[PDB]
């Protein structure tokens, strides 16, 4: 067998557990209580992404800038493509088993113009019926799809860690059960879909800082949470982001 | 700017 | 470069088993029956916890499902032992079963505390004798789940004897991390030394559960894994593996 | 010994 530990399978035990929202069933549901109740359990996401981040392999090596430039930058992308995932696993936006938008839910104001973001990449998982191990190699490379325009500090061994990830995920997909004339194109919708996700969370985000911004609505961010987005602001519109493309 | 983010990174 | 090359200890790391609360109510006297009782409870937990991290140890899941059975029936207390041992070593000679239940002086002199808490305490003052490192110990508690087979065999007692094989020259890298071969000696010492250890930690305890004057409670799990294990004891019909002869 | 099954052969 494998004693020899693979990278994927060590992917694999570091994912993190699933959070309850601690959402009351029993009042009923109000656009501004969800948003309210997925900031704070949106927060708890972020700090279990980052005891998740380090223990990455690779990771905890690059500066400690680097760290936190890549988490600063790759928050969302992991929250949206982890939900995804949940969703798909599960029509639904599973945000926590205590938090399942459903049909109703989807109907509240001012909500499907988020949640419909969030309904492609899950619809899109299961499109191309993404399996577990893709999908672990897949979370990690939204970890490293986004760098400084003027580049890292440890510019070099991001390269090496990002190219390795990239080569796990062509073993993920040769090792997935089906029919190997199909891997090379797989890979290609595969890194299309990664692609894709920097579209996504650009919505996303538009409407996640215009709501952190909008003075007259009263939402509760929790404080993790409040500093990236206002550490972000000025530089999603100072456009010294590299989104790194897998297709140009 | 983020002494949170950074606490939690560095161990 | 080398880390994009995870080590089997690196792993170990990973899965190791979370710390868990007693809840015990600290504002109600103590006595024997009480803290003996939440510890059955307590107990009954971490073993569940140790059959997870037991299916995570690379190796352990290709083996045949009755031996992965027999092995965590062997060493359930050879893994509470040496993790509690591990966890009252990082700190005095309290045992530490849990932040808020930790064996102290007056918790000591209870009566009947000490004529097993003593064991526990063996296993910790050794590891702060030795200055067993983490990376020793992740390496030193996946050889106690691998500790002991029956008499007569495992069903997949040659993938046994590999993976065992494995764990051992991966404590040797934990060791170098020149009187490495003397260390190697010193903590295979103490690994055979737990077969003792637990000998009478689980006389005390199978004692404790036979007797119907102690009305004291086990959860499921436990009771169904002492159950079946005493007479093996009776019949002695386990093979006991040793470093050193 | 049927919870040990169960919970190894999850
Ligand atoms: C304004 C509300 N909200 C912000 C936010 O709460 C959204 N949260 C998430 O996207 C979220 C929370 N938990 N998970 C999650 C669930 C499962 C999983 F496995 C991993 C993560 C998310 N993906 C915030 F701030 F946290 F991002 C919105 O984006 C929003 C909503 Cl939800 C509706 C309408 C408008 C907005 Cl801006
Ligand atoms: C009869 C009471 N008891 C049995 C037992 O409750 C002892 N429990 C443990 O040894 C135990 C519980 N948690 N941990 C633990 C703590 C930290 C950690 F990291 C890992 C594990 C243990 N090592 C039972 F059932 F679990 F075995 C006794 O052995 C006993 C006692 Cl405690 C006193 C007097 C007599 C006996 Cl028989």
């Amino acid at each position: 067998p494998q004693l020899t530990p693979t990278l994927v399978s060590l992917l694999e035990v570091i994912e993190p557990e699933v959070l309850y929202a601690g959402y009351d069933s029993s009042v009923p549901d109000s656009t501004w209580r969800i948003m309210t109740t997925l900031n704070m359990l949106g927060g708890r996401q972020v700090i279990a992404a980052v005891k998740w981040a380090k223990a990455i392999p690779g990771f905890r090596n690059l500066h400690l800038d680097d760290q936190m430039t890549l988490l600063q930058y790759s928050w969302m992308y992991l929250m949206a493509f982890a939900l995804g995932w949940r969703s798909y696993r599960q029509n639904l936006l599973c945000f926590a088993p205590d938090l399942i938008i459903n049909e109703q839910r989807m109907t509240l104001p001012g909500m499907y113009d988020q949640c419909k973001h969030m309904l492609y990449v899950s619809s899109e998982l299961h499109r191309l019926q993404v399996s577990y191990e893709e999908y672990l190699c897949m979370k990690t490379l939204l970890l490293l799809s986004s760098v400084p325009k003027d580049g890292l500090k440890s510019q070099e061994l991001f390269d090496e860690i990002r190219m390795t990830y990239i080569k796990e995920l062509g073993k993920a997909i040769v090792k997935r059960e089906g029919n190997s004339s199909q891997n090379w194109q797989r890979f290609y919708q595969l890194t299309k879909l990664l692609d894709s996700m920097h579209e996504v969370v650009e919505n996303l985000l538009n409407y996640c800082f215009q709501t952190f911004l909008d003075k007259t609505m009263s939402i509760e961010f929790p404080e993790m949470l409040a500093e990236i987005i206002t550490n972000q602001i000025p530089k999603y519109s100072n456009g010294n982001i590299k989104k790194l493309l897998f297709h140009q | 700017e983020n002494a949170l983010l950074r606490y939690l990174l560095d161990k």
